RNA sequence: UUCAACCAUCAAGCCCUGGGCUUGUGUUGGGGACCCGCGGCUGCUCGCGGGCCCUGAAAAGCAGUGGCGGGCGUGCCAGCCG
């Protein structure tokens, strides 16, 4: 995959979404986020995975103040909320805005207009590996139908009977919390379902060519390294467009066969 | 291989029968039942639908 | 706003009857 | 007269117990305990009651011995939400093989009165006594399997039947699932 | 005499066609029933109509159990006419709805093998694709030289 | 009328009412004791220690037999486990004193002789098997004399090991009890010739073998090192078969 | 028979709206005198 | 027993210098007492009102319906001033109801007064307007049908 | 003639000393515009999966695809696979 092509597209692609914006006008150009569509040639996973896989961007996506953020946790909720009043530097203190456990997350949002209020108060879900199996009951399809605000993994775990919540959170050092927490809000996510097509995000349309070339190559190139099966002979398209621009190739492929034994005569 | 022979329980009940500690009386294994006459409830007979 | 909420708040159009002025 | 409640309790029962069961089967993977079966939910699927129908278990309040092999351990997994079991101690044993010990001879039951029984029955494997079952049971011997096959599965009671009040009550409730370990001395003891 | 048919609404997940049959035959004989089901899951839209032998007994069970609460939801029981009854409403009744899997479908369909004649067509197909996509490309002030396929 | 109020409150729906009540009633399912206390019957039916030890006899044969039956509804399994241990507390103070004087093995059990203060105390203990209760005999009444020979016997235990200046009760390990300790449960503190004929042996007792009297023979007649197998129980003085320290081996076997 | 159907239906109603609790034992009193009975003193 | 331990516990907070705000939070209990429940109807908030059907005498609550209706406050009458009493820990209960309940119980609570809504107050609109009694002896009845089946076929 | 709760509030396996990686399948139903990728359809379109909004746990025919076993060729399976 030539970058050349890659940053020919991204001014391309820019400078389309600027003229049909002009067509406030700042406004409506920012908060356009930009979609990389992968095509395989084969279905990415044999089943409806609902734990988005992050990847790690040079450039971190969510940066702006204006976001929510919304963290999950195991019982006690207490802990974290002291924690989050005491512990986190200023930025991530006003960023997060609800901490809520999951015993008190299933009792006051079993409810669909509950989860649909919650979905609606804020933008990103951050969730702890202990309780994320049972978070797709938890919050329905109101949360997983799209994948636009899928709960990110994140491992809040102490890592080495029932435990008492009260008397121990098994709690793991809070400045690497800090740090998780970080990294989770800047990673990109991917989502792993049964189809051909899958798409992950790079960038919004205020950002500059250059950085957003540079991650589109790397999340294409961890993509099809760690999470795409049977790699580069898998990978059959790759794409670049905006909710309203058509598609923008990068790299289209020779071939459109996984492997020389599906050639039958 | 011995075979313990009789029962202790039943020779301990004869010993306090022979004694006179109590006095023999059999098992009554079922009990006279109060006559009685079901009949159904005033709610459940205006009960109309 | 919450429509359990709105259900659960929701009177008649009469004013309240107020016996004295409440502290 | 049935509910439509109880229907659909009912349905969301079993599909819970399918998925629960699925989820066994999709993730497969020597002591001694001892098996009780309490009260569950009223219908059973095949699986479950064809283990309960192996393990002997099928009436409440029934006791047995199963020495925990890769097999049994994946059977009382599956049959997990209808038996509580643990690792009962040399006092359990010897009390329930003592006081509620009953022999299967010619497919009936006869207590355990003497050795005798033992010796014609169990002597060709060189189990001859009441004290050698004990040894076996507990020890887990080469003929573990002959002499729980020997044992009648014992038939615990029901303290609260003693207390007027709370007379039709279950002793044990069920939710507590999984492995109680030293905990089910406790119930033997209280219902033994 | 009169068939009976009953629409029923808000049903709660687990309250579906033999829980209907059960429940619904302590009132009386049900000789058809289909509950309302999606074709891509196989769930079902929580809404049925049952038609009993007898409109007496269905409009006796429809003012019993119109306005159930049942597991959080208000029951809908209405009975409908025999002027307006659809004829159409009871083909796939009695019988269990399948759930068909048309993702292991198309999985199965994309990776099963073909003829190379099949695949000549698919090459040709897949590059009039990309001169639809390139010319739709010329107005974007976009260009991209895409190799061409090679023929097996 | 506690058990009216109880039934109310449950029927009410207050738990912790109910429990809070039940509580009061000193059930015997939960205190291993007779639901009702018979402390100062005891004193009017016997006036005298001499009468109590007369009918030691009938108290004794009655606990040792309602030692070994599973539970009822008339008497729970800590009211048997009460009566057993007050069996063993009985036998810890002949085997301190050694006051057993006769042992016999008839058809039907063990006869024990002992002389305690004077008084010849002859009492049948059933072998260790599975007894068989049946329907001939009135299992309540057996109870409710199971329940007054209980409370004679607490107090009769009681002077037997204050007059021999011994605290009482004795301290009993629940660890090695629930290990099959039986008799080697308990361990004898102070408070604040035939009796030796056992003294210089060392013996070992196999599984076949009657544990509970053949220990009991031994210990009350001078024994001091006794050994059997893991399965007999925990508490004896060795378990391997090859110790060289063994004197004397009791075995059963063709 | 139809009113037999109809019964049926009646009852199943009666038992969704009521419960199935719908009956209660009555003394049989071969006697007609009513006597005080007799409590605890 | 629990207002014992709450009274303890806001009795060492005011010991080490704290508010009985700040160790006990906001109680959410069912309302009860006719007086009460009357004067929140009132005041409209009470936001569900349960009456006892057999209230002797009955003029205490004969115009608990109407009130309702002119304050616009969902009510159902319910059977059993005993059972009333049982959720409020009494042996009598006239009257019952719910202002506030808990956001994890708003859902539930606006589900039941919809059902109430739905099936009691729309089944009883116009059976409430009617006569009660006049129900014949069952001797009275068969000597009436039996005249007027006579009368028919004279 | 209980509408309760009950998944992992963490386990197992890699790297071999860094605290990182893999698996543990777990979603109410509809409606409205609208940018798409892929598979059939001569093609329209029909499916698969994505994107943007709305909703009381809302509802008024439009039922659609190849089979293993089981039940009496089958508008039968509280049994499954493709």
């Amino acid at each position: 995959v030539d970058p050349d092509q890659t940053l020919k597209a991204c001014k391309a692609l820019l400078a389309h979404i600027k003229k049909a914006a002009a067509a406030d006008e700042e406004s409506t150009v920012a908060e356009t986020p930009i979609w990389l569509t992968l095509t395989t040639k084969k279905h990415i996973h044999d089943s409806h995975r609902l734990q988005p896989g992050k990847i790690i961007l040079p450039h971190p996506l969510n940066t702006s103040e204006e976001i929510s953020v919304c963290l999950i946790t195991a019982d006690p909720q207490r802990f974290y909320k002291n924690a989050v009043a005491d512990e986190f530097p200023e930025d991530l203190r006003a960023k997060i805005g609800r901490v809520i456990d999951i015993s008190h997350l299933k009792a006051k949002f079993k409810a669909y207009e509950a989860q649909r209020k919650l979905f609606s108060e804020h933008d990103v879900f951050l969730a702890d590996t202990r309780i994320i199996n049972r978070l797709p009951k938890a919050l329905g399809k109101t949360f997983y139908k799209t994948t636009t605000k899928r709960p990110i993994p994140v491992v809040l775990m102490a890592q080495r009977e029932k435990r008492d919540p009260l008397e121990n959170a098994n709690a793991r050092p809070i400045p690497e919390i800090v740090a998780e927490i970080r990294k989770a809000i800047g990673a990109a996510l991917v989502h792993l379902s049964p189809s051909t097509n899958t798409a992950i995000k790079v960038g919004y349309a205020n950002w500059e060519p250059e950085k957003l070339a540079a991650n589109i190559e790397t999340v294409i190139r961890e993509l099809v390294e760690r999470f795409v099966p049977q790699k580069w002979q898998n990978v059959r398209n790759f794409y670049v467009k905006g909710p309203e621009t058509a598609a923008l190739p990068i790299y289209q492929t020779d071939e459109l066969w996984l492997d020389e034994s599906k050639v039958v005569p | 291989r011995l075979k313990p022979e009789g029962n202790l329980l039943k020779d301990r009940y004869r010993s306090m029968i022979v004694r006179g500690k109590l006095e023999a009386r059999r098992k009554i294994p079922f009990r006279k039942q109060a006559k009685t006459k079901l009949t159904e409830k005033w709610t459940f007979k205006d009960f109309r639908i | 706003g919450l429509k359990a909420d709105e259900i659960i708040a929701q009177r008649s159009a009469l004013p309240a009857v107020s016996v004295r002025k409440r502290a | 007269f049935k509910r439509a409640e109880k229907y659909v309790k009912e349905y969301r029962e079993q599909e819970r117990e399918k998925i629960r069961l699925a989820r066994i089967a999709k993730q497969q993977g020597a002591k001694l305990v001892f098996v009780i079966r309490i009260k569950g939910i009223n219908k059973i699927p095949p699986k479950p009651r064809k283990i309960l129908q192996l393990l002997r278990l099928r009436q409440i309040n029934n006791g047995v011995f199963v020495k925990v092999t890769k097999a049994t351990a994946e059977m009382i997994k599956i049959v997990e939400p209808w038996v509580a079991y643990g690792y009962p101690n040399l006092k359990s044993v010897r009390e329930l093989i003592y006081k509620r010990g009953y022999g299967k001879v010619n497919g009936q039951r006869i207590p355990l009165t003497d050795n005798a029984i033992i010796e014609e029955n169990l002597g060709k494997y060189g189990i001859i006594c009441i004290e050698d079952l004990i040894h076996e049971i507990f020890t887990v011997g080469p003929n573990f399997k002959q002499a729980a096959n020997f044992l009648w599965p014992f038939k615990l009671s029901n303290p609260n039947g003693g207390f007027r009040p709370r007379k039709f009550k279950h002793f044990i409730e069920g939710g507590d699932l999984g492995n109680r370990e030293e905990h089910i001395n406790a119930l033997i003891r209280a219902m033994n | 005499s009169q068939p009976g048919v009953m629409y029923i609404a808000r049903l709660p997940h687990g309250f579906y066609e033999h829980e209907l049959r059960g429940y619904f035959s302590q009132f009386g004989e049900i000789t058809r029933l289909r509950v309302v089901r999606n074709k891509k899951t196989g769930a079902s839209r929580h809404r049925a109509f049952i038609e009993f032998a007898d409109a007496e007994v269905a409009d006796i069970a429809a003012r019993t159990m119109d306005k159930y609460l049942l597991f959080g939801h208000i029951l809908t029981c209405k009975i409908v006419p025999p002027a307006q009854v659809h004829p159409d409403l009871f083909k796939g009744a009695n019988r269990r709805f399948k759930v068909v899997p048309w993702n292991k479908m198309a999985g199965r369909q994309l990776e099963r093998p073909l003829s190379e004649s099949q695949w000549q067509v698919k090459v040709a197909k897949e590059e009039q694709r990309r001169a639809a996509r390139a010319e739709k490309l010329k107005e974007m002030g976009y260009e991209f030289e895409a190799p061409a396929l090679k023929v097996p | 009328a506690l058990e009216k109020k109880i039934s109310r409150a449950l029927g009410r729906g207050d738990v912790s009412n109910a429990a809070r009540l039940e509580r009061n009633a000193n059930l015997p399912e939960k205190t291993g004791k007779p639901r009702y206390t018979l402390n100062h019957i005891i004193r009017e039916r016997y006036p005298t220690f001499q009468d109590a030890l007369r009918d030691l006899d009938d108290c004794l044969s009655m606990l040792f037999l309602f030692a070994n039956l599973p539970s009822t509804t008339a008497v729970p399994a800590k009211m048997i486990a009460r009566c057993e241990r007050l069996c063993h507390e009985f036998q810890h103070y002949l085997i301190v004193t050694h006051s057993l004087r006769k042992s016999f093995l008839s058809i039907k059990g063990i006869y024990y002789q002992a002389n305690i203060q004077g008084e010849d105390i002859l009492w049948l203990v059933p072998y260790k098997f599975n007894q068989r209760i049946v329907g001939d005999v009135d299992f309540r009444i057996m109870g409710t004399f199971v329940e007054f020979y209980m409370t004679l016997l607490g107090f009769v235990n009681y002077r037997l090991y204050t007059s021999i200046g011994l605290k009482y009760p004795p301290k009993f390990d629940q660890v090695k009890d629930d290990q099959g300790a039986e008799l080697a449960a308990f361990s004898l503190e102070g408070l604040n010739d035939p009796s030796q004929l056992f003294a210089n042996f060392t013996f070992f007792l196999s599984r076949e073998t009657p544990r509970q009297p053949l220990e009991f023979i031994l210990r009350a007649f001078g024994c001091k090192r006794i050994g059997w197998d893991a399965v007999l129980g925990e508490g004896a003085f060795t378990t391997d078969e090859s110790d060289p320290r063994i004197t004397h081996q009791i075995i059963d076997r063709p | 028979s139809k009113a037999a159907k109809g019964a049926q239906a009646k009852k199943a109603a009666q038992a969704a709206l009521k419960g199935v609790h719908s009956h209660k034992k009555t003394k049989v009193r071969k006697s007609t005198t009513f006597h005080r009975p007799k409590t605890l003193v | 027993q629990e207002k014992k331990e709450r009274l303890l516990r806001e009795a060492t907070a005011i010991k080490e210098g704290k508010k009985k705000e700040d160790v006990s939070k906001k109680p959410y209990t069912v309302k009860y007492g006719l007086n009460h429940v009357v004067g929140l109807i009132e005041n409209k908030k009470a936001s569900l009102v349960l009456i006892a059907n057999d209230v002797d005498p009955i003029e205490l609550v004969v115009f608990l319906p109407a009130l309702c209706r002119k304050m616009g406050i969902p009510y159902a009458i319910i059977k059993g001033k005993a059972r009333l009493g049982t959720l409020v820990h009494k042996k009598t209960a006239a009257v019952v109801a719910i202002t506030e309940v808990r956001s994890e119980d708003k859902n539930e609570l606006a589900k039941l007064i919809s059902a109430v809504k739905e099936g009691y107050l729309e089944k009883v609109e116009d059976t409430r307007k009617r006569w009660g009694g006049g129900i014949m002896g069952f001797k009275a009845q068969k000597r009436e049908e039996k005249r007027k089946k006579s009368l028919e076929t004279a």
